[PDB]
C-alpha cells in the first residue's frame, strides 16, 4: 500500500512546515524575554 | 486556681515587660502583691546581673560531702568498668577540686538552693509561696515574678529571669566543672583561676547594659581579631581594631591580651562559651528592630542583581552539565542556539566533557539541562519527627502570650489564648487525617498556591548564644515544614551528588578529601583559607537576587513552580516575635506590623529556612567572582560560615593576590545584595570555621566549654519527673559528644549533674547514704532502673549498641568494687517480670525486656492519644489497634526455628503494622517542645509527679527485694543478657547479643605483654611520640516505593540463598498485596565519630581478627567501628591524662566465650499469618558469574573516572564476598569496558601516565582485593599471561592487566569469544545483591601456596630469581637461604627492611612468621600489598608479631645487634654475593643452601626471563608494539616507558647476539626506533648503563632494533 | 521511499530535540523576574492553572 | 500492509493535530510576553 | 521497519504533550508579574 505512503509522505511535509513555524514564534519570543531581563 | 511557674529550666526569651508593667499602671492582684514585697532600693529587670555577683552563702550550708565521696565512686565504678585505672584519678581528683574550690562550691551550692527552690515551687497552683533563703538573700515568688533581697536592695524579676539566674548558677557549675576536669585532663595548665578573673571582671564592669553586653558579645570576634592580627603572615587585616574593648575595659583589654599571649587556642575555647554568665536579656527595644532590618535591608540596585543571578545560572548550568557527565557518563540534551559555540554542540555529539568549559562558563547561558527525575512527593520519614517544633495554623500564636500582658499593653485579652486551636505538635496534626496526603497536601505548593494559615514563622530567641541583640530561630506552619523536608531532600538526593562542590558537604568521603585539601594548603601555607562570616547570610538574600538555583531545579525534577515558591515564600510568611509576657498586637486575629514585635514580610525566611538552596547560591557567586580573576579554588559552604580555598598562582604574589581577590568578592557579593565591610568579612590564612567548630591552623578547638555548658528545653512531652531529667541530661551529654566535646569531660559533668538532679527532688533520708545513691546512679534505663549518662555506651560510639551486658557490668564492677551486697541492689532495682510476652515491645525496640518499670512515666500511651484524637482517614488508622495486629503477627514470628528480633524487625518494618505503630509512636513521642504532652491535662499529672516522688522513695526505702539478680550477674554477661530475654520471652533470642567492647577487648601496651600468652587483638601504633599538639594537627594517614523495593530486596536475598518456605512466602506475597502490587513477583531491586580521628591520623589499624573469626565463612558478632573508637579513645585518654603514647598499645581479647557466631540458619515460619492484608493503611544462569560480570565494567567505569581529573563506592563492600566471587569473568569484562568505550589519544595518555605509579583509589581498591591472591591463581586469563609479559611490579601488574585491551590486540583475541548478551543486560543494582550468593552457595578461595624457590640441599639450576627487575635479588636469596640453613620454624624480621624482600621469605612453606612489629599493622600490611599469591596470609601469626616488641629470636633489620640477622664465591645457584647475610653479628656462608625443583611459582620468579624463548619473543614483539602506540598517542611524554622497553631492549639483546652498548645514542622519531638515524626529525635518547629462530618471523622494527647503528 | 522518509522524521525528531531546549532556555528568563519582583507587602499571589505530577 | 499503513496514518495526523494546539499556545504566550515592558 | 517509526511516530507525539504541560506551567508566572509589578 504504497499510495498512502506517499498521502502521509505528504503529511510529514505539513509536520515539518509547522515544525519551521514553531521555530519561527519561538525565537521570536526568545528575542522579546531576553530584551526584558535587562531592566527591573 | 491557675497552675504556675510551668518550666523547672529555661526555654523562653528574657524581657522585663512584665516588670514594666508591675512596676507602672497596673491594678491586677499578682501585681499588686509584686509591688508589695520589693524595697526602696530596687534594681530593674535589667539590673538583675548586679545582685548575684555580691551574694555570698554561708558555707558548706548544704551538708553534700555524701555527694562528693558519692561522685568519686560512681566515677571510680564508670571509669573501672572501662578497665582504665590512669585516667580514674583526674577524674575525681578533679571533682572533689570544684567542690572545695570555695567559688566553685559557692556557684554549685547556689545552684543546688535555686534549683531546689525551684523544685519547691514548680507547678505550685498556689499564687504566692513564703519567703525561702537563699545564700543571704529572701525570696518571694507570686504568680510569675520573682522578689529577691539580699540585705536592703530589691531586684524584681520574672520567673524566666529567676531561671536564667538558675541556670547562670548552672551554667557557672558547668564551667568551672568543666573547666577545674580539663585542666585535669589538657597539658597546659588549670584555666579555672582565668575564669575566676574573668567572673570578677565581667561582673565588675559597672557599665550601662547595652555596651557591658557588646563587649560580652564581642569578647569572641575581637580575640580572634587578635589572633588573625598576631598570625596573618599572608594578609593584614583590621578585623581586631573595630571592637572597643580596649577603651571601655582595660581589665578585660588586659585579660584577653594576657590570654592571648597564653595560647591562642584557649583564648578561643574561653570565647566560644555563649551565656555561662548571665543571661542579657532579649533586648527587643533596639535589637529586634535591628533584626527586622537586617532581614529587609536593600543594598544593590536589581538590574546589577538580576544580571549577577544569570550569571549564576551561567555557572550553575556549567556545574550541573559537568556533574551530569561525569555521574551518568553521558551526555545531557544540549540546545543548538544561533551564537551558542560550536564546541559545546561538538563535546555533546562526542560524549565527552571539554577541558576549556572550566574556564569559559558564560557559553553555558545558552545550555541547559533537560528533565532527568522526578519529584519525591512523599517524604523520609526519619527527618521530620524531631528538633523542630511547629504552629498549627495562624490562629495558633495567641498561645504563646499571655493575657495579662496584652491586657496592661492594648486592653484586651489575646483572643482566648487557652484555646488550643487544633493539636499543636508536629506529627499529631501531621498524620491527623487533615494533612496526611503529602502529596496532596503540597499540591498546593506544586501549584505555587500557599495557604494563608501556612504564612507564619514564629521568631524566637534561644537561651545560650553569645549574641545579646537576640538570635532568632524559625518555625513556621507544619505545611511549610513538610515543604521544607521535601526540597532539602530533593536537593540532597540528586542535585549535590552532581555538583562537585557540594558533593564534597555531602559525601564523607570527599568532605574527608576537601578537608583535607583544607589542612595541607594551611600547613604549608602556599594557599590561604579565608573564613568569609557574613553577618547577615540569614537575611542578605533578596527577592530580586536570591538568584534562586530553584528555575532549573524545577525543570530537572518534572515539577512546575515547586522551588520557585521557595524563594517568594520568604516574603510570603508573616514573622512574629515571641515574647515572654510582651505580645505583639493583634489587628484581625493576626499580629500588626510595627517594626519592633512583628514584622509582616520580610525578605528572607530565616535560619536553616531553603538552606540547601541558599548554599548552592553562595558558592556560585563565590565560583564567579574567583573565575573572573583566574585563580584556583575550593569552596566549603555550611551555610552562614563559608570557607575557600583559594592557591596561590605564579603570576601574583600571595598578599597582591590576597587584596585583589577580597576586592573581588567585595565588588560581586556587593552585586549580590550582601554589602560587606572589612569588620564584617574577613580574609585569614590560620582561621576558619566549618561544620560549627573553629579551626585556627587546623587546630579544633575543643567545644566542652560550650556544648557540655547548653541547656536544652527538657521535660517534653511528659509530667516533671527525676526520670526524664536524667535522661534529658543523659540526651545533652550524647548530643555534646557526638558534636565533639571529650567523653570523660561529658560524663564526668553528667555525674556531677546527676548527683545534683538527686540531691533536688529527694528527702534527706535518702541523700545521707552514700551506697544508695552509688546504686540509684548505676542501675540503667533497661533493666528497671534511672537513666544514667553513665549507661550509654553511645556517648563513646555510634547510635547503635546493645546496652544490656554493659548494664549488668556496672552492675557487677558496683558490687565487686564498691561495698554494696547484692542485696541492696535488687532492693535498688526491683525487677518485675511482665505475666505475658509483650512481642511488640520486642519489634520495635531488639533490646527492649519485658519488663515494665514504675520509674518510667506510665501513661497510657497506646490508646490516650488515640481517645483523644477521636474526641477531637484517622479513622482508618484508628478504629484497629495497630497493637493487635502488631501481636498476632509477631508472635507468628515468634514460631521461627531459630528466634531473631533483628528479622522480626525487619519483616515487621516491611509491613504496614510497623508504618501503623510508627504512626502512633510519632504521636507517642512528637519531640516538640511543651505544647501537646506536658501542656494537656496538667492537673491529674502534677499529683503523678508527687506519686512518683513517693513512689521512689517508698521504693529506695523498702529493702524488699523483687526478683533476685544474684543468678544473672554471676558468670559471663553475654549469656547473661540472652537468659534475661529468654526469661522475660519465654523464648531465646538469637542475634541481638552485641558484647561490650571493654568486655570483649581489654587492652594493655606491648612491653607489658607477652607475644604466647596474648590473644587475637585489633590493635594500632603512633608515627610519633603525640602531645597536645598532635591531638589537633592532621597526621599523615587517612581518615510507599520504597517499601516495594526493600520487599522485592529481601524477597531476592530469600531467593538468592535458595530457600523457600510457604508460609514465609505467602506473608511476602500479602505484603505485597497490601502496598497495592497485585503481581508477586517483580523485576526489579575509618571516619569513627569525628571528635577523636584526628589523632587516628597519626595511628594505623587494620582487621587483624583473621586468626580465629574471618578464616570462617561465618559472620560474627563484631562490629569493627566500635573497636577502632575504643582503642582511639583509650590513646584520647592516656594523652589527655598527662602521659604520653610513644609505645604503641593493644586491645586483646580477653573474654573468648563472648564471641557469638551468627547461625547460618533461614528462618522459616510455623503459623500462617491471619493479616488477610489491609489496604488502608497506604492511600494510594548462577548469579555468581553475572555479579562477576558486573562487577568488571564497575571496576572499569570507576577507572574511567580517574584518569579525566572508588568512583562507584566499591569500598564500602566487604573484602571476603569479594574474595568468595569468581575472578575470572571479572577479568574479561575488566578487559571488554575498554574496548567498547574506545577512547582517544588524550584520556589514552592519562591511563598510561597515572597507574604504572602507584597511585588511584580504584586502583587501591583493586590492589586491596588481591591483597592476598588466591583469585589470581584461580583466574584463567592470568597462567597464560604470566609467560607472556614481564610483570615488574604488582601496581605494574594489574596496570597491565586493566590495560591489556588498549596495548595489546594480540590478547582481545583470545578470549573475545567469552562475550555473553544476556550479561550485559544484567544492571549493576543486582550485582550487590547476586554477592549474597557468594556468601553461601559459593565456596572460599583456595589460598593455594604458588610455591617459590624452597632452597633446601641441591638441586638443579631453574633461574633463582627474587624481585630481580629493580631490587637488589641477592638481598631477598640469602635471606631465604638463611632461614633454610637456620631452619627456623619462626622467624622475627624488623620493619626497617625493604617490604618486598620480607615479602618473599613468605611464600617459603613451612615457615611461621612472627614479624617484630611491636604494635605497627603497617609492616604486614605493605608486605601484605605485595603479594601475588595469598600465602602471606597464612604464614604471619599475627596475635605472636602483632603484639611482641622486643627481639625473641632471629630478628631481621637491625643493623648490628646480638642475635639479628644484618645485611669468588664459586656457588652454582648464585652467580655473585651482593650482600652477605650476618647471623648473630657473625658471616656465615650462604652458598651451602640451593635450589630445587618447584611447583607453579609466585610472581616473585618473572616468567618471561626462565627456560621458554618464545613467550619472551613474543613479548620482545608485544614492547615494540607498545611503544609504536604510545608515540601515537597525543600528549604523552614516553621517558620512563621507553626506559622500561630499553631494558626489555637490553635483555633481548642478550639473546640477539649483538654486542650491547653501555650508552647507546638511539635516535627516536616519527614510528622508527634504531640506534643510527634514519632521519634529521628523530631524537638523540640517552640510555645508560646496560639462534636465529628468533629472527624467524621478526618484524622490520625489531630487524632495525637487531642490528646496533 | 520508506528510508527517506524515515530520515524525514530523523529530520523531525533532530528539530524535536531543539524544540525541547528552547522552551527549557526560555522560561529561566522569567523564572528570575518570578523570583525577583516578589516584594511583599501583604504578599497575595494567585497561581492560574493546578498540576498533576 | 493492512493494517499497519492505516493506523500509521493516524498517528501522523494526532500529532498534526497536536502541533497546531502548541501553536495556538505560542501565539497565545507570545501575546501574553509582550505586555512586559508595558509594566516595565 | 514500520512499526518503528509507528512508535518513533508516538514519541514524539508524547513529547509535544510534555512541552504543552510544561508552556501552561509558562503561562501562570507571567500572570503575577503583572500583579507584583
Ligand atoms: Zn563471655
Ligand atoms: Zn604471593
Amino acid at each position: 500500500h504504497s499510495d498512502s505512503i506517499r498521502i502521509l509522505g505528504e503529511n510529514i511535509k505539513i509536520l515539518d512546515r509547522s515544525m519551521k513555524t514553531m521555530m519561527e514564534t519561538m525565537k521570536l519570543m526568545m528575542e522579546k524575554v531576553d530584551l526584558l531581563y535587562a531592566s527591573t | 486556681a491557675g497552675i504556675n511557674r510551668t518550666d523547672q529550666s529555661l526555654k523562653n526569651p528574657l524581657l522585663g515587660t512584665e516588670v514594666s508593667f508591675c512596676l507602672k499602671s497596673s491594678s491586677l492582684p499578682h501585681h499588686v502583691r509584686a509591688l508589695g514585697q520589693i524595697k526602696a532600693r530596687n534594681l530593674a529587670s535589667c539590673d538583675y546581673y548586679l545582685l548575684f555577683r555580691q551574694v555570698v552563702l554561708p558555707p558548706e550550708v548544704y551538708p553534700i560531702g555524701v555527694l562528693i565521696r558519692a561522685a568519686e565512686a560512681i566515677l571510680t565504678v564508670i571509669v573501672s568498668a572501662w578497665k582504665l585505672e590512669h585516667m580514674t584519678k583526674t577524674l575525681y581528683s578533679s571533682v572533689r577540686y570544684a567542690l572545695t574550690n570555695p567559688r566553685v562550691r559557692a556557684q554549685l551550692e547556689l545552684h543546688i538552693a535555686y534549683q531546689r527552690i525551684v523544685g519547691q515551687v514548680s507547678y505550685s497552683r498556689e499564687a504566692d509561696i513564703g519567703p525561702k533563703r537563699l545564700g543571704n538573700m529572701s525570696l518571694q515568688f507570686v504568680q510569675s515574678l520573682v522578689i529577691a533581697t539580699i540585705d536592703t536592695t530589691s531586684c524584681l524579676m520574672t520567673y524566666n529571669h529567676f531561671l536564667a539566674a538558675a541556670d547562670t548558677a548552672k551554667s557557672r557549675c558547668h564551667l568551672l566543672i568543666a573547666s577545674v576536669v580539663q585542666g585535669a585532663l589538657w597539658e597546659q595548665g588549670s584555666f579555672l583561676d582565668h575564669i575566676i578573673n574573668l567572673i570578677d571582671t565581667i561582673d565588675s564592669i559597672n557599665l550601662p547594659h547595652d555596651d557591658y553586653f557588646t563587649i560580652i558579645k564581642s569578647i569572641s570576634p575581637y580575640s580572634q581579631g587578635l589572633v588573625m592580627g598576631r598570625h596573618n603572615v599572608s594578609v593584614s587585616s583590621d578585623f581586631a581594631s573595630v571592637f572597643t574593648i580596649p577603651e571601655s575595659c582595660p581589665q578585660l583589654d588586659s585579660l584577653l591580651k594576657k590570654l592571648l599571649q597564653l595560647d591562642p587556642v584557649l583564648l578561643l575555647m574561653v570565647s566560644s562559651v555563649q551565656k555561662s554568665w548571665y543571661f542579657p536579656e532579649i533586648r527587643m527595644v533596639d535589637g529586634s528592630r535591628e533584626q527586622l532590618h537586617k532581614m529587609r535591608v536593600e543594598l544593590e540596585t536589581p538590574q546589577a542583581l538580576l544580571s549577577y543571578g544569570h550569571t549564576l545560572l551561567s555557572i550553575f548550568r556549567a556545574e550541573f552539565i559537568k556533574g551530569y557527565v561525569s555521574k551518568n557518563a553521558k551526555w545531557p540534551p544540549v540546545h543548538l542556539l544561533p551564537g551558542c559555540d560550536k564546541s559545546i554542540k561538538n563535546a555533546r555529539e562526542l560524549g565527552r566533557w571539554s577541558p576549556a568549559f572550566d574556564r569559559r562558563w558564560q557559553l553555558f547561558a545558552k545550555v541547559v539541562i533537560l528533565r532527568i527525575a522526578d519529584l519525591d512527593m512523599d517524604p523520609d520519614f526519619n527527618d521530620i519527627v524531631s528538633d523542630k517544633a511547629i504552629i498549627s495554623s495562624r490562629r495558633d500564636w495567641v498561645f504563646e502570650y499571655n493575657a495579662a500582658a496584652f491586657w496592661k499593653k492594648y486592653g484586651e485579652r489575646l483572643e482566648r489564648p487557652p484555646a488550643r486551636s487544633g493539636p499543636s505538635r508536629l506529627v499529631n496534626a501531621l498524620i491527623d487525617g487533615r494533612l496526611d496526603n503529602i502529596p496532596a497536601l503540597l499540591e498546593p505548593f506544586y501549584r505555587g498556591a500557599v495557604e494563608f494559615e501556612d504564612r507564619l514563622t514564629v521568631l524566637v530567641p534561644k537561651e545560650k548564644e553569645l549574641k545579646v541583640k537576640g538570635r532568632f530561630f524559625s518555625k513556621q506552619t507544619l505545611a511549610i515544614r513538610i515543604y521544607q523536608v521535601v526540597a532539602e531532600a530533593a536537593l540532597k538526593n540528586e542535585v549535590m551528588p552532581y555538583l562537585k562542590t557540594h558533593s564534597m558537604t555531602m559525601s564523607s568521603t570527599a568532605l574527608t578529601h576537601l578537608l583535607n585539601r583544607l589542612s595541607h594548603t594551611i600547613t604549608k601555607g602556599d594557599s590561604f583559607v579565608i573564613n568569609l562570616d557574613y553577618s547577615s547570610w540569614c537575611n542578605g538574600f533578596r527577592p530580586e537576587l536570591q538568584a534562586p538555583i530553584c528555575r532549573q531545579l524545577d525543570q530537572m525534577f518534572n515539577c512546575g513552580y515547586f522551588f520557585r515558591t521557595g524563594c517568594t515564600l520568604p516574603c510570603f510568611t508573616t514573622f512574629i516575635i515571641q515574647d515572654r509576657f510582651n505580645p505583639p498586637y493583634s489587628f484581625r486575629g493576626e499580629p500588626v506590623e510595627d517594626g519592633v514585635t512583628c514584622a509582616v514580610g520580610t525578605k528572607t525566611m530565616g535560619e536553616g529556612m531553603r538552606q540547601k538552596l541558599w548554599t548552592i547560591l553562595t558558592s556560585c557567586w563565590e565560583i564567579i567572582a574567583l573565575r573572573e580573576i583566574n585563580v584556583t579554588f575550593n569552596i566549603l559552604g555550611q551555610g552562614d560560615n563559608q570557607t575557600i580555598i583559594i592557591h596561590k598562582s605564579a603570576s601574583q604574589n600571595n598578599q597582591l593576590l590576597a587584596e585583589r581577590a577580597l576586592g573581588a568578592l567585595y565588588k560581586h557579593a556587593r552585586l549580590a545584595g550582601h554589602n560587606l565591610k572589612v569588620e564584617e568579612c574577613w580574609v585569614s590564612d590560620c582561621l576558619y570555621e566549618y561544620g560549627k567548630k573553629l579551626f585556627f591552623r587546623g587546630v579544633p578547638v575543643p567545644g566542652c566549654l560550650k556544648q557540655l555548658s547548653r541547656v536544652t528545653d527538657s521535660t517534653g512531652e511528659l509530667f516533671p519527673n527525676l526520670y526524664s531529667k536524667l535522661a534529658c541530661l543523659t540526651s545533652s551529654c550524647l548530643s555534646a559528644a557526638m558534636a565533639d566535646t571529650s567523653p570523660w569531660v561529658a560524663l564526668a559533668t553528667g555525674v556531677c549533674l546527676y548527683l545534683i538532679e538527686l540531691y533536688v527532688e529527694l528527702p534527706p533520708a535518702i541523700m545521707q547514704d552514700e551506697s544508695l545513691l552509688t546504686t540509684l546512679c548505676l542501675v540503667g534505663p533497661s533493666i528497671g532502673g534511672l537513666p544514667t549518662p553513665a549507661t550509654l555506651p553511645s556517648v563513646f560510639f555510634r547510635g547503635m549498641s546493645d546496652p544490656l551486658p554493659f548494664q549488668l557490668a556496672l552492675l557487677q564492677t558496683l558490687i565487686k568494687t564498691t561495698g554494696v551486697t547484692c542485696s541492696l541492689v535488687n532492693r535498688v532495682v526491683k525487677l518485675r517480670i511482665a505475666p505475658y510476652p509483650d512481642w511488640l515491645s520486642l519489634v520495635t525496640d531488639p533490646t527492649s525486656l519485658n519488663i515494665a518499670q514504675v520509674y518510667r512515666p506510665e501513661r497510657q500511651i497506646r490508646r490516650w492519644i488515640e481517645e483523644a484524637i477521636a474526641t477531637s482517614r484517622i479513622a482508618t488508622f484508628f478504629q484497629q489497634p495497630l497493637t493487635e495486629m502488631a501481636q498476632l503477627l509477631a508472635r507468628d514470628l515468634s514460631t521461627m526455628m531459630p528466634l531473631r528480633p533483628r528479622d522480626m524487625s525487619a519483616l515487621f518494618a516491611l509491613s504496614n503494622v510497623a508504618y501503623g505503630l510508627s504512626i502512633i509512636d510519632l504521636f507517642q513521642k512528637s519531640s516538640t517542645v511543651v505544647s501537646a504532652s506536658q501542656a494537656v491535662h496538667i492537673e491529674d499529672v502534677a499529683l503523678e509527679s508527687v506519686r512518683y516522688k513517693e513512689s521512689i522513695i517508698q521504693g529506695l526505702l523498702d529493702t524488699t527485694e523483687g526478683y533476685n539478680m544474684q543468678p544473672y550477674l554471676e558468670g559471663c554477661t553475654y549469656l547473661a543478657a540472652k537468659q534475661l530475654r529468654r526469661l522475660t520471652w519465654g523464648r531465646d533470642l538469637v542475634g541481638v547479643t552485641m558484647p561490650f567492647v571493654a568486655e570483649q577487648f581489654h587492652p594493655h601496651s606491648s612491653v607489658g605483654a607477652k607475644a604466647e600468652l596474648y590473644l587475637d587483638a585489633i590493635i594500632y601504633c603512633p608515627q610519633e611520640t603525640l602531645r597536645s599538639h598532635h591531638l589537633t594537627t592532621r597526621g599523615d594517614q587517612p581518615l510507599a516505593a520504597n517499601l516495594v523495593k526493600d520487599t522485592l530486596v529481601l524477597h531476592q536475598w530469600y531467593k538468592v540463598r535458595k530457600v523457600t518456605d510457604p508460609h514465609l512466602n505467602t506473608l511476602m506475597a500479602r505484603f505485597l498485596l497490601e502496598k497495592g502490587y497485585t503481581s508477586d513477583a517483580r523485576p526489579s531491586i575509618q571516619g569513627l565519630t569525628g571528635y577523636v580521628n584526628i589523632l587516628s591520623t597519626w595511628l594505623r589499624f587494620s582487621s587483624d581478627y583473621l586468626h580465629s573469626f574471618s578464616k570462617s565463612s561465618d559472620d560474627y558478632t563484631i562490629h569493627f567501628q566500635h573497636v577502632f573508637t575504643y582503642g582511639c579513645l583509650y590513646a584520647d585518654s592516656v594523652i589527655r591524662s598527662g602521659g604520653v603514647i610513644s609505645t604503641p598499645y593493644l586491645l586483646s581479647a580477653s573474654c573468648k566465650t563472648c564471641f557469638e557466631k551468627i547461625d547460618s540458619e533461614e528462618f522459616v515460619l510455623a503459623c500462617e499469618p491471619q493479616y488477610r492484608g489491609a489496604e488502608w493503611l497506604i492511600t494510594k544462569f548462577d548469579p555468581c558469574v553475572s555479579a562477576s560480570y558486573c562487577l568488571g565494567i564497575l571496576i572499569g567505569k570507576s577507572f574511567l573516572v580517574d584518569i579525566r581529573a572508588t568512583w562507584a563506592n566499591l569500598e564500602r563492600f566487604s573484602i571476603s564476598d569479594m574474595q568468595k566471587l569468581p575472578w575470572s569473568i571479572v577479568i574479561r569484562s575488566l578487559w571488554r569496558f575498554l574496548i567498547g568505550a574506545r577512547l582517544l589519544q588524550f584520556e589514552k595518555a592519562g591511563l598510561i601516565r597515572m597507574l604504572y605509579a602507584a597511585t588511584g583509589p580504584t586502583f587501591s581498591f583493586l590492589m586491596k582485593v588481591f591483597q592476598d591472591s588466591a583469585l589470581l591463581m584461580d583466574c584463567a586469563p592470568l597462567d597464560r599471561l604470566s609467560p607472556r609479559i614481564n610483570f615488574h611490579s604488582r601496581g605494574d601488574l594489574v596496570a597491565k592487566l586493566v590495560l591489556l585491551p588498549f596495548i595489546n590486540p594480540g590478547i582481545v583475541e583470545i578470549e573475545v569469544s567469552g562475550i555473553n548478551s544476556k550479561y550485559h543486560a544484567v544492571s549493576e543494582a543486582n550485582m550487590d545483591l547476586y554477592i549474597a550468593a557468594a556468601k553461601s552457595v559459593g565456596v572460599k578461595p583456595t589460598q593455594f601456596v604458588e610455591e617459590t624457590n624452597d632452597f633446601t640441599a641441591r638441586g638443579h639450576h631453574h633461574g633463582c630469581y627474587s624481585l630481580s627487575w629493580s631490587k637488589s635479588r641477592n638481598q631477598s636469596q640469602v635471606l631465604k637461604m638463611v632461614v633454610r640453613k637456620l631452619k627456623l620454624c619462626v622467624l622475627y624480621i624488623y620493619p626497617t627492611v625493604d617490604p618486598a624482600v620480607a615479602l618473599d621469605l613468605c611464600h617459603l612453606p613451612a615457615l611461621t612468621i612472627i614479624l617484630v612489629l611491636g604494635g605497627d599493622p603497617a609492616y604486614y600490611e605493605r608486605l601484605l600489598e605485595m603479594d601475588l599469591c595469598g600465602a602471606v596470609s597464612s604464614r604471619v601469626d599475627i596475635p605472636h608479631s602483632l603484639a611482641a616488641r622486643t627481639h625473641k629470636g632471629f630478628t631481621i633489620g637491625p643493623d648490628t645487634g646480638p642475635g639479628v640477622i644484618r645485611l669468588c664465591y664459586a656457588h652454582p645457584c648464585l652467580e655473585e654475593l651482593e650482600f652477605n647475610a650476618y647471623l648473630d653479628s657473625e658471616l656465615v656462608d650462604i652458598s651451602d643452601m640451593c635450589c630445587l625443583p618447584l611447583a607453579t611459582p609466585c610472581k616473585a620468579l618473572f616468567r618471561p626471563i626462565y627456560r621458554s624463548l618464545q613467550s619472551f619473543r613474543l613479548a620482545l614483539m608485544d614492547n615494540y608494539s607498545f611503544v609504536m602506540d604510545l608515540i601515537l598517542i597525543r600528549g604523552l611524554d614516553i621517558r620512563p616507558h621507553l626506559e622500561e622497553f630499553d631494558e626489555l631492549l637490553v635483555v633481548g639483546q642478550h639473546i640477539l647476539g649483538q654486542p650491547v652498548l653501555v650508552e647507546v645514542v638511539y635516535y627516536v622519531g616519527v614510528p622508527v626506533l634504531a640506534r643510527h638515524p634514519w632521519s634529521a626529525d628523530l631524537k638523540r635518547i640517552t640510555v645508560g648503563g646496560r639462534q636465529g629462530s628468533l629472527l624467524v618471523g621478526l618484524p622490520a622494527g625489531l630487524t632495525q632494533l637487531l642490528i646496533i647503528d
